[PDB]
């Protein structure tokens, strides 16, 4: 039949603003129709790495709900998206299950998310007295302890902030480039899957 | 909860805050060398002194953890770099007057001007003077005229604040727990805790006077061949039996032997294998020398440049307008952010340079990956050596023929190489007496065996008997020649030439003897050859991260300084140079001979 209503991923790709790693955004997409063919043809994106499902047959397939969260991380923490790596991203950040299916798409965001006096608003946690578990969020902002001391609500000895700024320039290498990353999460449950690629005629 | 812990997120935190504030000082001082502006000027100061103080305030709190109960080796490392006081521990009189008294230096040498009595109308700066009178005259008093008034003027200047000069640095290292300030500068070649490969500052003075021990035939020689041309060019200031007059070196204070290539040029009649002309006949821009230098390093097996190099890099002169320091200078401005300031010309001596400069930034970007307190040589003298390998590998004439700028019908016989490694051989094997000397007098003096009322009387004394050099006339205690130099009147380490240049040898026979070179070590191009390349990128990966004798042993196999591959590399030309001195008399004697 005639098909329409196509999934909001004009809302999630070309945002004007994209999240803090730490804060990173999610949205459930649901009741509509997913042409992922769109993002695997684009010739935008440097990453596009599918993990347990491959991009040809994403178009066919149908699933419940999907989940596209995203964030801003440097060039050389876009490997650490991924099952089992582990790095300051993926051990404070956004961990990723080793049973993961769906995609990591990144692409360099350069051109947006630099300035030329330093773009210090992108924030990392760097320090966690545990590792996340997957799809785990922290947004709290108390000071870590690293000593035996008391911190008492004080950057002092010992006792350090946890969230950092990455200073974004222009000028930068690509190593140190801001690289906005929005990883698509697909679970079939057992609910009525709504959430199915366009039909051929 | 350990202190070891406790130690790594600390440093933790701090790579990640230095990083920021590094590449926020280097782009000032980057955008002050590109455009000499005031606004300029104040940028670079304010960027410099917020990373002067955040650097002392971790310092600071860097000294907090002890260093005895941590085991990790790069913790340690960068623990150890970061918790040194530096000036700090000095009082803040001393400190501040150690500062003026550098700044007054620095500003006495960069701005002394000295010209002939009775013409005071108009003087002659230091690099005018340099450029054109100690390296292209032929006259001895216009020389002699020039030395003395500049060793006058610099010397009666810097003599006082030289003295106060030494009593603080001395008064700063034993503070430091140095036994002298000379302790403090061989302490950068100091191997602590490593089974086998510990390296003390009290053997660097012992295996620079065992490698010198074999440098001195060699040196002998080439001193012996030097004074007879310089006997032919000057009849009568020459003996055949003493040292040779100062002033007559080429350079201002004998550094280099190189601008008397022309005088004691072995074979006049056969050609150079100056390139300059088929570069301007081909029509040959900075950016293809650039290409041709990005080139050579790919055929090795390096990395590419990155596009913020192509980008942001200043390769050509800007204009009139837009005024910029012209010493070519590789920047890593840290952040992934490698340049090169370079003003190239179309000449030999820019593509070489290019070639050394394009060395040193793949140097700077091989060891990206390491903590950025480690990032840096392993010594002082790996940093400036492996750029000085690309030099040699790009001036081979087999490296010309490959790339086109040279004839494929270009004739190599036995003369040209004999003058080719003879202008080598003024522009290294020359300057090593030289620094020797000069490092040897200064740790002496900064240890005190040299009192102050003796320091000119040992300083000719070890000339004589060192560099074969004699004074033209005495010279009293009123004079301060040694800081009539750049490096030693703006407390710079000298060592680094003389190590620099062994290694270089040393790199080059390892690199050549991977890439299966079958011939004399100056004929060999490590070009083409991915497994010379996988060698050098071994050592150039571990950054500071590993000992400097680890990083030999990974390229040359050998856990100390060797002389045996600068030996080989000039043995034609020692060879030749025995042939010639048969009749004439090799070695000096430290009498008044020539003049005095
Ligand atoms: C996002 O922006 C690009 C750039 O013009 C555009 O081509 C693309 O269609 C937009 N939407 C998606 C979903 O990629
Ligand atoms: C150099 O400085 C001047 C001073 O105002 C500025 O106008 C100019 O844009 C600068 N040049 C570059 C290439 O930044
Ligand atoms: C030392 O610390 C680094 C991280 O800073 C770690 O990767 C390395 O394995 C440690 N080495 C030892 C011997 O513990
Ligand atoms: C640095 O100076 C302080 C102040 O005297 C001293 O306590 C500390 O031990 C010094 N650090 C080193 C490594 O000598
Ligand atoms: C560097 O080399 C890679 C692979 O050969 C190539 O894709 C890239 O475009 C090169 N970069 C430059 C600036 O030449
Ligand atoms: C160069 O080679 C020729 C032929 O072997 C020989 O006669 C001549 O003496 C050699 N000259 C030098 C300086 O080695
Ligand atoms: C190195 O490789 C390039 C391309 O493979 C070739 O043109 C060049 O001649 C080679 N160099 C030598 C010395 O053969």
């Amino acid at each position: 039949p005639n098909i329409t209503n196509l999934c909001p991923f004009g809302e999630v790709f070309n945002a004007t603003r994209f999240a803090s790693v730490y804060a990173w955004n999610r949205k459930r997409i649901s009741n509509c129709v997913a042409d992922y063919s769109v993002l695997y043809n684009s010739a935008s994106f440097s990453t596009f790495k599918c993990y347990g499902v491959s991009p040809t047959k994403l178009n066919d397939l149908c699933f419940t709900n999907v989940y596209a969260d995203s964030f801003v991380i440097r060039g050389d923490e876009v490997r650490q998206i991924a099952p089992g790596q582990t790095g300051k991203i993926a051990d404070y950040n956004y961990k990723l299950p080793d049973d993961f299916t769906g995609c990591v798409i990144a692409w360099n965001s350069n051109n947006l998310d630099s300035k030329v006096g330093g773009n210090y608003n992108y924030r990392y946690r760097l320090f966690r007295k545990s590792n996340l578990k997957p799809f785990e969020r922290d947004i709290s902002t108390e000071i870590y302890q690293a000593g035996s001391t008391p911190c008492n609500g004080v950057e002092g000895f010992n006792c350090y902030f946890p969230l950092q700024s990455y200073g974004f320039q222009p000028t930068n290498g690509v190593g140190y480039q801001p690289y906005r990353v929005v990883v698509l999460s697909f679970e079939l449950l057992h609910a009525p899957a709504t959430v199915c690629g366009p039909k051929k005629s | 909860s350990t202190i070891e812990e406790q130690a790594k997120t600390f440093l933790d935190k701090f790579n990640h805050e230095a990083e920021d504030l590094f590449y926020q000082s280097s782009l000032a001082s980057w955008n002050y060398n590109t455009n000499i502006t005031e606004e300029n000027v104040q940028n670079m100061n304010n960027a410099g002194d917020k990373w002067s103080a955040f650097l002392k305030e971790q310092s600071t709190l860097a000294q907090m953890y002890p260093l005895q109960e941590i085991q990790n080796l790069t913790v340690k490392l960068q623990l150890q770099a970061l918790q040194q006081n530096g000036s700090s521990v000095l009082s803040e009189d001393k400190s501040k007057r150690l500062n003026t008294i550098l700044n007054t230096m620095s500003t006495i040498y960069s701005t002394g001007k000295v010209c002939n009595p009775d013409n005071p109308q108009e003087c002659l700066l230091l690099e005018p003077g340099l450029n054109e009178i100690m390296a292209n005259s032929l006259d001895y008093n216009e020389r002699l005229w020039a030395w003395e008034s500049w060793r006058s003027e610099v010397g009666k200047q810097l003599r006082p604040l030289y003295e106060e000069y030494v009593v603080l640095k001395n008064e700063m290292a034993r503070a430091n727990h140095y036994e002298d300030y000379g302790d403090y500068w061989r302490g950068d070649y100091e191997v602590n805790g490593v089974d086998g490969y510990d390296y003390s500052r009290g053997q660097l003075i012992e295996d620079v006077e065992h490698t010198f021990e074999e440098i001195k035939p060699l040196y002998e020689h080439l001193h012996a061949y030097v004074r007879a041309k310089l006997m032919n060019a000057y009849p009568s200031y020459i003996s055949p039996i003493g040292c040779l007059p100062a002033h007559l070196l080429g350079d201002m204070w004998g550094r280099f032997w190189t601008n008397l290539y022309s005088l004691t040029v072995p074979f006049g009649q056969k050609p150079n294998i100056d390139v300059t002309d088929a570069m301007v006949d081909q029509a040959w821009d900075a950016q293809r020398i650039f290409k041709e230098a990005e080139k050579f390093f790919v055929s090795v097996g390096l990395p590419n440049m990155t596009q913020g190099f192509w980008e942001n890099s200043m390769l050509t002169d800007p204009g009139n307008v837009q005024k910029a320091v012209c010493h070519p200078t590789a920047w890593d401005l840290g952040k992934g952010d490698f340049r090169i300031l370079m003003c190239t010309k179309v000449t030999m001596d820019d593509f070489l340079t290019a070639h050394h400069e394009m060395g040193h930034i793949q140097y700077d970007m091989a060891y990206a990956a390491q903590p950025f307190l480690l990032r840096n040589g392993a010594n002082e003298g790996f940093h400036e050596a492996v750029g000085e390998i690309m030099s040699l590998s790009a001036a081979t004439p087999k490296h010309l023929k490959s790339i086109g700028l040279l004839s494929p019908d270009f004739q190599e016989d036995n003369e040209t190489e004999i003058n080719f490694l003879l202008k080598q051989a003024l522009t290294i094997v020359g300057t090593l007496p030289f620094t020797y000397m000069l490092e040897k007098w200064r740790w002496m003096v900064f240890k005190g065996e040299i009192p102050k009322d003796q320091w000119m009387k040992k300083w000719w004394e070890m000339k004589r008997e060192i560099v074969g050099v004699v004074e033209p006339v005495p010279h009293d205690e009123t004079y301060c020649d040694p800081a009539s130099l750049f490096h030693v009147s703006n407390d710079y380490s000298f060592i680094r030439y003389y190590t620099r240049t062994l290694y270089q040898f040393q790199f080059q026979e390892a690199l050549c003897q991977a890439a299966k070179h079958e011939g004399p070590l100056h004929k060999c191009d490590i070009s083409n050859s991915t497994e010379a390349g996988q060698k050098l990128f071994n050592m150039l990966r571990l950054g500071k991260s590993e000992p400097w004798t680890l990083a030999l042993e990974n390229v040359v196999g050998a856990k100390n300084m060797n002389v045996r591959p600068l030996l080989n590399y000039f043995e034609p030309l020692f060879t030749w140079l025995k042939d010639q001195n048969k009749n004439s008399f090799v070695g000096w004697s430290t009498d008044w001979s020539p003049y005095a």
